[PDB]
């Protein structure tokens, strides 16, 4: 759907390959660069969230 | 703490190192001029740890 | 967890009864009718005062932008200032009954407490009748402002092992604190909660491969390849050139970085000298108890940009306090005062 | 201002502006009918003879007056000026240090390896393997991934089809991706792929698939020693027909960085067959860093 | 371009009130679209827009999820102008793609 | 003094989900599944004919073979199973055939 | 574009600070380039980027001297919306030089 | 408060699937499937288990 | 054989094939990949209900 | 484009001036035409501008009823954009025309 | 039956292989934590290495 506000559309993306995988960033504690003006409390392991 | 000057063989560090004697740490020190002269120690084995 | 628009995903709630259930004390007539007697007393007045007491005052930043906010009148009792950013995406507009621009379920950072955005800050500067500095008594290690991070650090003005500079880490420890002073040790566990500034300060460090050495290549999203065949996967075992070694005496040289990240922090500047929070009313704020004149003040945020439209939270604090009156059998009598930003009309 | 002492922002303690009935009702009650936070304290800070108000800093940096660097200790002299009325405790003043560090080839901050994690530790990684005799052509164990129609010039790969509807043959230094080909596992399964290509090691040193490691040569992903020429060998598996395999063989300088060996082959037939068989390890990781609280810096 | 200096001038207080986004495509109570403040179709009042999924207007898409979240209005503006780009781009695309069809007719045809 | 105490996950199964979304492919020791050899082939004039002494090759065209595992399920219903299902009690379980108890 | 009054705003005072305006490559003390304030480079901090006359970040161009003084960061902006009208119109020349030697192509082939 | 809510169709409890999960992604579920002619009579890509 | 309506209400399709050449071959190699999860919930402390 | 509150500063009060407003056509007393007060044409002050109906500058059109009510000035604006747009849009149509006449050729020729 | 030679039946339950997973990373984890650690005298160097 062109909304892309919708589970469906937000669901239905893939990610691209590169950014992030075991080798990135080894050795370090870094958060992606790309991930950090995101909602770290969107998450699906939002454990109060999940409660 | 390896992790705080990051990864790679190379690196660049800006720490902050404390008083650690017990008559200095915690002296008032009162209105004067004092020289504050130290020495750092450079033995690459005392400094890091694997 | 997806901030997915739920109206337009089918979801509905039906709400069929409403009721509250009050829990009274029981307690002797006797003395409840004593107790009630010296609390309908015009000098037993119960005293409230909202927790987070402030102002707030939201601003919006177009993408990829600075900000120049100025209010424009007297500061009696002022308390200190708590700055955040917010993406308009996720703040509703609740002034209005319904908002069908929202559009947007999850945390909403504004009336939830969900702060991640508090670290792409890079200055701030504070300026009183366009003339005066508020903190210009050559205080900070940098007087005309403060800098909450340096992209550069030619000088020596960092702090721990992060971005920050050691006169906003100051400034943060003393706010929330008292610490700075006296040394900097790790404040007790019943002083560092959620909203605090320790729990929530991570540093971080990464260090790059110095895409300046000779024979270096900056490669695409598409030519970076590692495990190539082993998405369903598919290819055939290959040699590598993934993520260049950083360690072994194969190194490409090196380039460090660094960056901190705090997640639920409100960036507080105290109305006070120095820095403390040594009571309610600051040092300054009954300064200026006098009347003596009203100060129009000038305010600057230079900040990280980001893509999508975000917005600025200032949170102008003050004293908001409420005395409730019952002069006699269930009449309520409610005055109220907010006295560095008031609302009597 | 009475507004604030109405408000008891600053007027005074509740225990000491409440009716002395209230206060001893509510210290009486308070175990079971807790009253005292109905009520306001000003706690008001004191307003004068705490601060300066007249100039002075916060933050001093004092720069060595001079130094020393022996290659075995850094002493530096500082002379610190305690303003003249101004007092600190040295509870501060702690040493800024500035500096590069190389942490040396023992620096190992992960466990496990970082290019080929999921391959298989003894496996090969397109090796072209010499035979016994060692005057035969060496024979490959590449495997064709990616899938195409060979013809045109020297029989390239079928990569794709440029603006007019023409035949695109492959870039010889990285354009048989690694990467790219048969997805879906009915291809090559079910129905039968006629022709594929891939990439091949040429004299090589022999490594396992585990480290493989090779640094780029041009901008596009591709590895090759320089001034090193790429060559293409065909093979089918049927005699007297059209050839199914293209391989573009190269030579790399082929690294293992960050795995070491385990049950290594001698040198003497590592190259040509058995070690193919050579399984790498992880390499034991180091975590070089700075001692606790700094200690022995001093 | 030169100087640009985002964000020149003071900014005035975020309005509480709703609306005040210029080209959001808002949602209805019961899900729906709701057309932009900046829209013609809040001149004036429709009674059925809420309690109402399907839209009542001439502007925007009939189902909530076939509604882009930006709608485009005001071709002056910079949405417009990057629309008009966008427009021109494909129309430049199928421009080569009807000659890289007329040359393979035309290479067929001689040979 | 160490109390006994059940493990908050097991008295109370909580099936927040598996997230296995992404496959596991376990792969052969050899990389390339050694079979069927191949002959190396070269073009002399129009034809193709085989080069001299070259016929141990092991080329397998096509994806590797793999085989699918699921690991964070298995290792869900593992720890479920271990946990739940062997302490069900006695009514709900039933001795194996050819068994004697 | 019609009832336009360039700043109708109150312009508010300049900061006394470095990283005002929105897109201007830079020099360090070495000469090298630094990144416009708005790049997604000073999210941290790369402690080397002073004393080198190389660029230490992956953005930009790698020589001082081969860096244009204003570059583009902001697809959305003015300056993306220019850069892809420069790129359509050198499309459209191409278009035209291709259609032109076709042209040729086909009168050769005629006569 | 009391009432019914129907939190939409988007709701999803859990990670993962519930209903196939060790079965692989990729796998066909013992379908039948045509040919490229399609005059054909579909195949099966079967297993007979019992 | 026979006909049933099997759905995927668990999982979406990544890499599916075009649907006009989906019931023949290479239709078989579709996997799928399970949905995001949501938790759709009330509020922290109920915030937003008032 | 997204997040876009139209107006979002402080508007100053309109200057009661005659030249306020940007790239506007005006007029003189004797029905004349005069250049927008951001023509390079008001730097200096000619002497006769005001009296006569032809303009005495060299940029804008020879006769009040041949000249554009609004002028586009500074091609970096958006109107300097809006008419490169229509430029290419032309040119992109008569390439078209053009693609079409030797297509049409093409099959006469094949004839 | 006429030009219906593409069926691919395989009798029986499905090939699988057993792999004993809990068992597996138990064993990872003892030998990377504890035998790596052993004194050297424990430890042998394998043939065909320099060190």
């Amino acid at each position: 759907p062109p909304n892309t506000n919708t589970y469906e559309y937000m669901n239905g993306r893939i990610p691209v390959s590169g950014l992030i995988d075991t080798y990135v960033n080894i050795g370090t504690r870094w958060s992606p660069d790309v991930m950090d003006n995101v909602n770290p409390f969107n998450h699906h392991r939002n454990s109060g969230l999940r409660y | 703490r390896s992790q705080l000057l990051g990864n790679g063989r190379f690196c660049d560090f800006h720490i902050q190192v404390p008083q650690k004697f017990f008559a200095i740490r915690n002296l008032l020190l009162l209105p004067g001029t004092y020289t504050y002269e130290w020495s750092f120690r450079k033995d690459v084995n005392m400094i890091l740890q694997s | 967890t997806l901030g997915n628009d739920l109206r337009v995903d089918g979801a509905t709630v039906n709400i069929t009864s409403v009721n509250l259930y009050a829990s009274f004390f029981p307690m002797s007539h006797n003395t409840a009718s004593t107790l009630e007697a010296m609390l309908r007393n015009d000098t037993n007045d119960q005293s409230f005062n909202d927790y987070l007491s402030a102002a707030n005052m939201l601003y919006p930043i177009p993408p990829n932008a600075t900000q120049l906010p100025i209010p424009s009148r007297n500061w009696a009792a002022f308390r200190g200032w708590s700055l955040t950013r917010l993406k308009q995406r996720e703040t509703p507009a609740l002034g209005s009954p319904f908002d069908p621009y929202f559009t947007y379920s999850g945390t909403i950072p504004y009336l939830d407490g969900t702060f991640y955005l508090s670290h792409t800050f890079r200055k701030v500067a504070i300026q009183f009748d366009s003339s005066v500095t508020w903190p210009g008594n050559d205080r900070l290690l940098t007087p005309n402002e403060f800098e909450i991070k340096i992209s550069v650090d030619g000088e020596g003005y960092n702090v721990a092992q992060s971005n920050m500079t050691k006169d906003w880490f100051l400034v943060q420890m003393l706010a929330n604190y008292n610490i700075g002073y006296q040394g900097y040790h790790l404040p007790p566990d019943y002083k560092d909660r959620t909203f605090s500034f320790l729990h929530n300060f991570i540093p971080m460090c990464r260090q790059v491969p110095n895409p300046a050495t000779e024979g270096y290549f900056g490669l695409g999203i598409v030519n970076h390849r590692t495990t190539p065949a082993y998405a369903p996967r598919e290819g055939h075992p290959y040699p590598q050139l993934a993520l260049p070694p950083h360690w072994d005496p194969r190194h490409a040289l090196r380039d460090p970085e660094r960056k901190f990240l705090c997640d639920r922090t409100l960036w507080r500047i105290p109305f006070s000298s120095n820095f403390m929070s040594m009571g309610s009313l600051t040092d300054l704020g009954q300064n200026l108890l006098y009347a003596n004149a009203a100060h129009a003040l000038d305010m600057t945020f230079e900040m990280d940009p980001i893509n999508e439209p975000t917005l600025l939270y200032v949170l102008f604090e003050v004293f908001d306090v409420a005395r409730v009156h019952q002069p006699h059998r269930g009449v309520i009598e409610v005055v109220y005062l907010r006295t560095p930003f008031s609302a009597g009309n | 201002l009475p507004q604030w002492s109405y408000m008891h922002i600053a007027g005074q303690d509740a225990s000491e502006y409440l009716s002395p009935g209230l206060v001893q009702f509510a210290q009486a009650t308070e175990s079971y009918f807790n009253i005292g936070n109905k009520f306001r304290n000003p706690t008001v800070a004191p307003t004068h003879d705490v601060t300066t108000e007249r100039s002075q800093r916060l933050q001093l940096r004092f720069v060595p007056v001079d130094r020393e660097d022996t290659q075995y200790s850094y002493k530096t002299r500082f002379q610190l000026a305690v303003g003249d009325n101004r007092v600190l405790d040295m509870a501060s003043t702690y040493f800024d240090i500035r500096g590069t560090l190389d942490r040396g080839a023992s620096f190992k901050p992960y466990s496990g390896t970082a290019y080929n994690s999921f391959a298989p530790k003894s496996a090969p990684n397109n090796t072209q393997f010499r035979q016994a005799n060692n005057g035969h052509p060496a024979q490959t164990i590449a495997q064709a991934s990616y899938v195409a129609t060979i013809g045109g010039a020297n029989n390239d790969l079928q990569m794709g089809v440029d603006e007019r509807q023409l035949p695109v043959y492959a870039n010889t230094t990285y354009q048989p991706e690694p990467q790219l080909g048969i997805e879906g596992w009915t291809a090559g399964s079910m129905a039968v792929i006629d022709q594929a290509g891939g990439r091949v090691l040429r004299n090589p040193t022999q490594t396992p698939c585990y480290g493989s490691y090779a640094k780029p040569t041009n901008e596009h992903g591709g590895i090759t020693k320089a001034n090193t020429q790429v060559e293409k060998k065909y093979y089918r598996t049927g005699d007297n027909g059209n050839p199914e395999t293209v391989f573009y063989t190269e030579e790399a300088d082929v690294l293992t960085p960050d795995t070491h060996l385990v049950h290594a082959v001698p040198a003497a037939d590592r190259a040509k067959v058995e070690g193919l068989s050579q399984h790498a390890a992880p390499n034991r990781p180091n975590f070089i860093g700075f001692r606790d609280c700094f200690v022995g810096l001093m | 371009e030169e100087g640009r200096i985002y964000v020149p001038y003071v900014t005035a207080r975020l309005p509480k009130w709703s609306g005040s986004v210029q080209d959001k495509t808002g949602s209805n109570m019961l899900g729906g679209v709701v057309l932009p403040p900046n829209s013609q179709a809040h001149r004036t009042e429709t009674v059925g827009t809420e309690a109402t999924r399907d839209n009542l207007h001439a502007e925007g898409a009939r189902r909530p999820e076939d509604q882009t979240p930006y709608m485009i209005l005001v071709e002056d503006s910079l949405g417009g102008l990057k629309r008009r780009m966008d427009l021109l781009e494909e129309s430049n695309q199928q421009l080569l793609a009807t000659l890289n069809r007329l040359r393979t007719g035309l290479a067929a045809y001689v040979q | 003094q160490a109390m006994d105490s059940y493990d908050p996950e097991v008295r109370v199964i909580d099936n927040v989900g598996v997230e296995d979304e992404m496959p596991n492919y376990c792969f052969p020791l050899s990389g390339v599944q050694i079979g069927n050899r191949s002959h190396e082939v070269q073009r002399n004039q129009q034809q193709w004919q085989n080069v001299a002494n070259s016929d141990n090759n092991y080329i397998g065209k096509g994806n590797l073979p793999a085989m699918e595992i699921n690991l964070a399920a298995n290792l869900w219903r593992s720890f479920l199973y271990s946990n739940v299902a062997l302490y069900l009690p006695d009514n709900l379980k039933f001795t194996p055939h050819n068994i004697q108890l």
